[PDB]
């Protein structure tokens, strides 16, 4: 046994063996011969003050639902609940910091058949303010431990917080190395978060059922602040993974950091599911769905079956009907190529996502791997840079992007455009600009750095180049462009021989 | 269990004692692991062998751990209707929402006897509980037709949702199709009719002891079967089978089925139907009695137990289950606006204001009944009956002593015909103080009351005497248009006490 201290004083935390629970009417007395428990020195024994009868409190209190609180009891209880008056007779609510609420939040109570848990339903979901507690009232004569003739419950020197679970928790896979995990309300984390706090809060497991141990380097907050995002250095995902909050949570909380309550672990573990992370339109009639794992398609993939597993949709949100000509799964098993009827079935900004409850696209196998699942927000169709790029001059290249586009002002060109030579060796760029027509883009390469044969591409992680809507951004292409030569002019040299200004060797 | 195991996806511990009797078969190649009689599978179960075992030996080596995933297969197949096939499944299953007749033809084959060619199908739909699948045959049934699951089929997955579970695969031996019971209806106290999409054969010189040896009788849950056999079993018109039962050998909710592997009958002398547990739909047998207790209400004494939604019903519920059939056979509209069952054996209805009663009516269960169940349970075998209806018989309602020299009685229906003669004065009523209490009697204008002159003034003792209708009397008959619709009056449940009508003060 161990001693812990708080405002009310110093307490002894004694334990019973799992085979002998507590019974009403028992008493605790200091045993003759004690030597371990000391104040200044050891405890005497045999005085009338050493013996004290034991009286009951409640085991726990949890928020199982948006308006449901389950209070487990330290023994089988004989209570009669019939009306809101009875609930207020036994249970008194309160707030964080010992403060007092003006009105009661309770509506009705209900005792379990076995007398070991009482549900508590609130009037509304706005009544449970974060950090609220529960307790028993001074000399309440209703609840009993030991039948009608037993001994009542008693107030406890301190109020007991209500621990919220993440009901409705679904864990999905956004990238090869990142996972989301949503929560039932506005949550929070400590300001100075480190990997120790991250891995103390969440848990990861593989198909076999063995603990993964410390994968999470960092974690953060969702834009709607209703979930946590967890990242890893390298991909580990498999089919059959699960996730949950651990049993020592002290970081993820309901409401303000300084006053909230840390989440409990969910009742059931939440298997991980793959989605669409990016949609790179690689050519005017072909859309490649970037994938975060090894994927498997129907043994034969027809137009009807592929149309059970996508949703093309205009910027405003109107589904488009005639798109699919065929769908073929890629060699690397990390992409899906859906060919189009014509170059027109894609307009600027259009978006893609998975259709729910489909059985075609799955994780590593068409038999047992879970299928993909829809994304909370549909995915944007990034246009890869594959349009014509014709060398206008030894220092300036021209790119005829096919769609209406706008470009950031004052952005550093080094984070937008790049040039690739033989072997993938990148080369520096000096400046860059966008024309008034909204399509033509000029790249100011360093003088003489380009040699006939090199291909232009787009810097990974760029965010300066975007379509007209200003929210869709370009991305690199597999081969860029085999930039072609354009002659400048020829000069009046002499009457029979003329020299032509060929741009490059 | 000390060498093998069966673990769920993500389970940190193996299932405890899952194997009841492990065995070997074939050329020492078929490890037939007998499970519990009521075991349970879990989606994507994993088999393996514990580390360092020695029970199963091979050469001088021993099997070392390597885990596999279990996959399901079919369990049974019946022909329920002329063109419907009820394939059983071992665990819950599902098909992907829109599911054409092409997909079913893609993932199941029915081939002729000693053949491997396909037979077409019109369509398929899952069952309500999901453990069965129903197939519409596109051609006539011939004994020997077999069904199997097509290799490479993936749309049929165990588990409640398709996006998580294995896929059925072909069994080495296709599941032979045999027919079975379509339905069955109670026809009397000691009979039942059964419907088959077949022909059939009789056991020549039948014997009493053999009918039971073929078929069986089941209790509510389908666990226990009744002991004694029944008296007969034969064949009838519309490809039917008759099972005349022993007296009192029925219990509410009981099912009926042939026994596993029976060969007492053979369609086309070459194939017989297998086991299927079949409810029995009860009806208002000849034990049901009806009475018109008042000019606006009825009472019916249910022979068995029943139940209705809630306990008060609005008008449409009673209308949708019950009928007021004229004495001619036609059906009247909205006779009832409120009915109820009290005690699960007494049914009281109430003719609505817009409705009214006519002599010779009858109460019969509605065709297409869907709310009046033949069990005390909310889910049970409903009544379905369109044959003989119950008579309904009126009685007296109220009685009062007009003066010390007159008695008065009121009726629940008119008798305004001219048939009234003096014999009704002393023949249709009984007073328990005199054999012939009256001397004269006269009707009212509307036929809803009679005034009797007594034999001796004051012989009625107000508050004590009792007046009630004689049993099996034939003098007083309802006001019908003919002999077919003039039911005779009958006694009340409790005799009425005559109270003098006078100014109290």
């Amino acid at each position: 046994c161990t001693v812990a201290s708080d405002a009310t004083g110093y307490y002894l935390v004694v334990t019973l063996a799992a085979g002998t629970p507590f019974v009403s009417g028992d008493e605790v007395l200091i045993k003759s011969g004690n030597t371990a428990l000391v104040g200044s020195i050891a405890y005497a024994s045999g005085a009338a003050g050493a013996t004290k009868p034991i009286y009951a409190n409640f085991d726990d209190a949890i928020l199982t639902a948006p308006t449901t609180v389950l209070v487990t009891m330290a023994a089988v209880t004989t209570v009669s609940f019939t009306s809101k008056a009875d609930c207020d007779a036994v249970f008194v609510f309160s707030g964080a910091g010992n403060t007092t609420k003006t009105t009661s939040p309770i509506a009705s109570c209900a005792l379990a058949p076995d007398g070991l848990s009482v549900t508590i339903t609130l009037s509304s979901a706005d009544a449970y303010v974060p950090g609220d507690a529960i307790n028993v009232v001074k000399d309440q004569t209703s609840a009993k431990v030991g039948g009608v003739g037993g001994t009542n419950l008693v107030p406890y020197p301190t109020a007991t917080t209500i621990s919220p679970r993440p009901f409705g928790a679904k864990a999905t896979l956004v990238a090869p190395t990142s996972v989301a995990f949503s929560l039932p309300a506005v949550s929070s984390l400590p300001a100075a978060t480190a990997a120790a706090d991250c891995n103390a809060a969440v848990r990861y497991t593989d198909v076999a059922g063995v603990d993964a141990v410390n994968p999470f380097t960092s974690c953060a907050l969702t834009p709607d602040t209703k979930g946590v995002v967890l990242n890893t250095a390298s991909p580990i995902y498999k089919a059959g993974d699960v996730m949950n909050i651990k049993s020592g949570n002290a970081a993820v909380r309901w409401g303000p950091q300084a006053s909230g309550a840390a989440y409990y672990p969910a009742a059931a573990d939440v298997p991980v599911f793959a989605t669409v992370a990016t949609a790179t339109l690689v050519d005017p009639s072909t859309v490649v769905l970037n994938l975060p794992t090894v994927s498997a398609i129907p043994d034969n993939f027809t137009v009807p079956d592929c149309l059970r597993a996508i949703e093309f949709k205009t910027a405003a949100g109107v589904t488009k009907n005639g798109t699919v000509a065929s769908c073929m799964l890629m060699p690397d098993r990390l992409g899906l190529q859906v060919k189009l009827l014509s170059a027109g079935n894609f307009s600027a900004g259009d978006t893609v996502n998975i259709k729910p409850e489909q059985a075609e696209l799955r994780s590593s196998a068409l038999a047992t791997g879970p299928s993909y699942v829809p994304k909370l927000a549909a995915q944007v169709v990034n246009p890869a840079l594959f349009a014509n790029a014709n060398l206008t001059s030894a220092t300036a290249i021209t790119v005829r992007l096919p769609f209406a586009s706008a470009l950031a002002t004052g952005a550093d060109c080094k984070a937008v455009l790049a040039l690739l030579g033989a072997g993938g060796v990148a080369k520096n760029v000096s400046s860059c600009s966008l024309g008034a027509d909204g399509v033509t883009l000029a790249v100011t390469i360093p003088a003489a750095s380009f040699v006939g044969g090199d291909v232009l591409n787009i810097v990974p992680g760029q965010r300066a180049l975007t379509l007209a809507d200003g929210t869709t951004a370009y991305v690199p292409s597999k081969a860029g462009v085999l930039v072609t030569p354009n002659i400048v002019s020829a000069t009046l040299t002499n009457a029979t021989i003329v020299t032509v200004a060929l741009p490059t060797a | 269990n000390g060498a093998f195991e069966l673990r769920a996806a993500g389970s940190s511990a193996s299932k405890s004692s899952p194997f009841s009797a492990c065995a070997l078969a074939s050329n020492n190649t078929a490890l037939v692991l007998t499970l519990a009689s009521a075991s349970t599978y879990t989606a994507g179960d994993i088999f393996n062998v514990k580390s360092g075992q020695s029970l199963l030996q091979v050469g001088s080596t021993a099997y070392v751990p390597q885990a596999v995933s279990v996959l399901p297969t079919l369990s049974t197949a019946i022909l329920v209707a002329a063109s419907v096939v009820r394939v059983g499944l071992p665990v819950v299953s599902s098909i992907p929402a829109p599911y054409s007749a092409d997909d079913c033809a893609r993932s199941v084959i029915i081939a002729a006897a000693n053949s491997t060619a396909a037979k077409a199908i019109s369509g398929c739909v899952l069952s309500a509980d999901g453990k069965a699948l129903l197939v519409t045959l596109g051609a006539a049934y011939a004994a020997g037709d077999t069904v199997n699951v097509r290799t490479g089929q993936w749309q049929l997955r165990a588990g409640a949702s398709v996006t998580l579970g294995p896929n059925y695969i072909a069994a080495s031996t296709p599941v032979a199709i045999v027919p079975g019971f379509s339905s069955a209806v109670l026809t009397s106290a000691t009979q039942v009719t059964v419907q088959l999409p077949l022909a059939s054969a009789l056991p020549a010189t039948i014997s009493a002891s053999e009918c039971g040896d073929a078929f069986d009788l089941l209790d509510a849950s389908g666990t226990t079967s009744r002991v004694s056999p029944w008296t007969g079993c034969s064949i009838g018109s519309n490809n039917t089978l008759v099972l005349n039962m022993t007296a009192g050998i029925y219990v509410v909710g009981d099912q009926v089925t042939p026994k596993s592997g029976q060969t007492k009958l053979t369609f086309a002398n070459t194939t017989a139907y297998g086991v299927l547990l079949t409810p029995i739909n009860p009806i208002l047998t000849a034990a049901t009695t009806a009475m018109l207790t008042a000019s606006s209400t009825i009472v019916v004494a249910l022979p068995y137990a029943a139940n209705l939604p809630a306990s008060t019903n609005n008008g449409t519920v009673c209308n949708a289950a019950f009928d007021l059939v004229s004495a001619a056979g036609a059906s009247r509209t909205a006779p009832f606006s409120a009915c109820s069952i009290s005690g699960g054996t007494t049914l009281t209805l109430t003719i609505a204001s817009t409705a009214s009663y006519t002599a010779g009516d009858r109460i019969n269960v509605k065709s297409g009944n869907s709310a009046f169940l033949g069990s005390l349970s909310a889910s049970g075998p409903a009544f379905v009956h369109a044959g003989t209806a119950i008579v309904i018989t009126p009685t007296v309602v109220s009685t009062a002593l007009i003066s010390n020299t007159n008695v008065f009685v009121s009726l629940s229906a008119p008798t305004s015909a001219s048939a009234f003669n003096q014999s009704i004065c002393n023949g249709a009523f009984d007073v328990s103080g005199l054999a012939t209490p009256f001397t004269n009697c006269t009707l009212s204008a509307d036929g809803t009351g009679i005034s009797f002159l007594l034999a001796s003034a004051g012989s009625v003792t107000s508050g004590v005497t009792t007046i009630n209708v004689k049993s099996s009397q034939l003098f007083l008959l309802a006001a019908g248009s003919g002999s077919s619709d003039s039911p005779a009056f009958v006694p009340r449940g409790s005799a009425l006490t005559i109270s003098e009508a006078k100014l109290a003060g």
